[PDB]
Parts: structure tokens; sequence; C-alpha cells
């Protein structure tokens, strides 16, 4: 072992900058060979770029997405590894993974824990929380499917919580997905026809980021 | 910079079982020495990727033996011999012959089990989203194997859209179904303009779209 440590990223704006780092406090960062990889939200894994040894002249490769934009640098002598990101895309949004390098064995053998990197021109903007309740698609059923609707908000970080008289899980959260700039996302609880209309379910969303707090009540 | 294409991309597969991922190149992988240049790493829901094995076959320090790589040139292979829990993950080919270094969109690993139905509930737009003058028409296809499943929206008659959300649960961890989201978004005004609201999905289990609906001035 030894870990690649990543550091830096978090919300910055379209077109801003960001500087992210690789310590790697292990043996022989000089003479080794270091690279990014990152994975936008979802998707396969993309790489970024790699600087050679102090040997091979610092030489540099990078990925066509990335060249003329971000510079990737390290500072032997510390054991630090840099990837300074400047005039950024929202497609810039990826999980960032220096990757420990080897001759001998075979590229990308230890990979860091990832700095993550959301590129949005938005801001706070709190959950608007919907009960999604059988109305009048009829009334079929012996087990009855409710959900909440947490629409249009920033950043991520929600939470539903179902005051059901326990009686039976069945809970789906289904992942948030960027409707905009904002997130939407949703969940699912299955209750008894047995006691449901005659009964309760809370639907109770937290939000951190703007210490929102909406909990919803289905009926 | 080989395009890198992997086969297949979801595996069912049984715990014990002997999956068999395949990854293919435009070009040939070979250097001249250092020789064959490709491996295959692991991605487990939530972390990094593992390095499994470097330059064709050779394991890394510390994957079982259950997995082998082979091939040479264009296609590789990688085998996995009794299937356990810990390989369910994403699996990657890599290519470290030529700058750029290109990667596959990875192969799932996905439990084994039974075809199943959807239960697909269908929910009209809430109060409190219209005074807001909003209109989302949600319907969860709950509970559901294989992942595979096609939707469809229809607005009077049948029409198409546009503000249409599909999120998915990963598996479920207790069941080894999957479930599904799918969700319209209409102006207020829009929503006032039509009477007929139908999400209709096609699975395996099926050749007749499961249907639910509402009628508006039904509630």
């Amino acid at each position: 072992e030894v870990q690649p440590v990543e550091t830096g990223g978090g919300l910055v704006q379209p077109k801003g900058s960001l500087k992210l780092s690789c310590a790697a406090s292990g043996f022989s960062f000089n003479t080794n060979a270091m690279n990014w990889v990152r994975q936008a939200p979802g998707k396969g894994l993309e790489w970024v770029a790699r600087i050679r040894s102090k040997s091979n002249n610092y030489a540099t490769y990078y990925a066509d997405s990335v060249k003329d934009r971000f510079t990737i640098s390290r500072d032997d002598s510390q054991n630090m590894l840099y990837l300074q990101m400047n005039n950024l895309k929202t497609e810039d949004t990826a999980m960032y993974y220096c990757v420990r390098d080897q001759t001998g064995t075979a590229w990308f053998a230890y990979w860091g824990q990832g700095t993550l990197v959301t590129v949005s021109a938005a801001k706070t903007t709190p959950p608007s929380v919907y009960p999604l309740a059988p109305g009048c698609g009829d009334t079929t059923g012996s087990s009855v499917t409710l959900g909440c609707l947490v629409k249009g908000y920033f950043p991520e970080s929600v939470t539903v919580t179902w005051n059901s008289g326990s009686l039976s899980s069945s809970v789906h959260t289904f992942p948030a997905l960027l409707q905009s700039g904002l997130y939407t996302m949703s969940s699912s609880v299955t209750v008894p026809s047995s006691t449901w209309p005659s009964q309760t379910v809370t639907c109770s969303v937290a939000h951190p980021a703007s210490s929102t707090t909406v909990d919803k009540k289905l009926e | 910079d080989v395009v890198m294409t992997q086969t297949p991309l979801s595996l069912p597969v049984s715990l014990g079982d002997q999956a068999s991922i395949s990854c293919r190149s435009s070009q040939s992988l070979v250097h001249s020495n250092g020789n064959t240049y490709l491996h295959w790493y692991l991605q487990k829901p939530g972390q990094s990727p593992k390095l499994l094995i470097y330059k064709v076959s050779n394991r890394f320090s510390g994957v079982p033996d259950r997995f082998s790589g082979s091939g040479s040139g264009t296609d590789f292979t990688l085998k996995i011999s009794r299937v356990e829990a810990e390989d369910l993950g994403v699996y990657f080919c890599s290519q470290s012959t030529h700058v750029p270094l290109t990667f596959g969109a990875g192969t799932k690993l996905e439990l084994k089990r039974a075809d199943a139905a959807p239960t697909v509930s269908i929910f009209p737009p809430s109060s409190e989203q219209l005074t807001s003058g909003g209109a989302s028409v949600v319907c969860f296809l709950n509970n559901f194997y294989p992942k595979d499943i096609n939707v469809k929206w229809k607005i009077d008659g049948s029409e198409r859209q546009n503000g249409v959300l599909n999120s998915w649960t990963d598996q479920d961890s207790k069941d080894s179904t999957y479930s599904m989201s799918s969700t319209l978004t209409l102006t207020k005004d829009e929503y006032e303009r039509h009477n007929s609201y139908t999400c209709e999905a096609t699975h395996k289990t099926s050749t007749s779209p499961i249907v639910k609906s509402f009628n508006r001035n039904e509630c």
C-alpha cells in the first residue's frame, strides 16, 4: 500500500478555475509516472493526463477533451501531483482520481479515493416536495403504492423517511437526476390497503445544504 | 487511442457460475519490448477501480485465482471461474500500449433471477404542484426483472414527450429486482389542456404494453 490522496474540487462555476492535488507519500514518487482518471456521475472512466519521470523531461500527455484547459504538474520534492483545471465546462463534472503508475506492473495500479467536481452555475434552491397519492387513476389492490416528488433542488443531499406504522417497507428511492441545473428525485412506499387510506404516510424530506425540511402528508 | 469494445454489457450470472467478459481493439496492443499491454479492473459501486490483471494474463497482488486473462492482438478474455458476490461490479478493459489510454464502457455483472412483471402505479399532478403552475405526471414501474423496459407517454389518445425523467434503482439487495420512475413534466397549462394520460411500458414478460391511466377531470 500507498494510496494516492486527492484533494480539492467541490462546487465551482462554469469558466471557473480549480487546482486538484495528489499526495502519494509513498516511496518513489519521482521515478514513477502519474496520471489522472475521471468518471462523470455515472459513465465509465476517462483518462485526463499523465506526466512522466524527471528522467524523461517530465513529458506530458492529455485527452483531447482537456487539452488546452488542464495542465498536469507534480513537485517531486514534496511528492504531490497537481491538476490545474481552467475554463471549466459543466461536463467536467466527474470524480477525479490520481493513479499510481508502475513500470513492471502496468498502468493504473493504485487509484485514490477520488475528489468530486461539480461545475455548475447554480445555487441553493430548497426542495419542492410533492405528495403522490392514489386519486383518480382508480383504486385497485390489497396493497397501495404512494410516492414523494422531490423537485428542483441544489446541491445534492436529500433524505426520504416515511412514517408508516411499520407495516411493510417496500421503499424505493430512485437516484436524483439533473433536470436543468437542479435535481429531481423520487420515492415509493407500498403499504397495506388494510390500513391506508384509513391511516397515515408521512414523507419527510431533509436538505442540510439549505436547512430545508418539507415533510408531507398523504391522504 | 484505440476503440475498445466490451462484450456483453450486462451479464446475468448465478453464484458459482463461470463468467466470461470479452474485450476487443481496433488495432493491436503490442508494443515492441514490454509487450502487449491490456489489463482488467473491477469497480464496486462506491469505490475506485481495482486492478485485476495486467498485460493480458498476470494477476495483481491479491486477485483470487478464479480470475484469468487470455488473448492476443485484437481480442482478450477475462474468465471468472466461480463467480462470487464480491465479484459483482463493473468490468473495464484498458489499453496502455498507445497514448491516449483508453477504456471500454464496462460490463456489469448482475445477479441472475427469474423474470418478473412490473407493478406499475400512476399518479396525477398534486394540488400544491398546480398552485405553482407545474404539472408532473409520474408512474412507478416497481419490482421487475430484468432491467430492460420500454416506457411511453401518451396524452389524449397518443402523443410522446420531452420533459421525461427516467431514474432506475440499483438491483434490490434482497429480491434481485430493479425498479424505475417515469416522470413527465408539463406546464400547468398544457395539463389543463388534455384529459387522457397513459404511461405504457414494454417488458420481456409481455408483448402487450402494461398500461395505466387517469383522465384529468376525474382527478
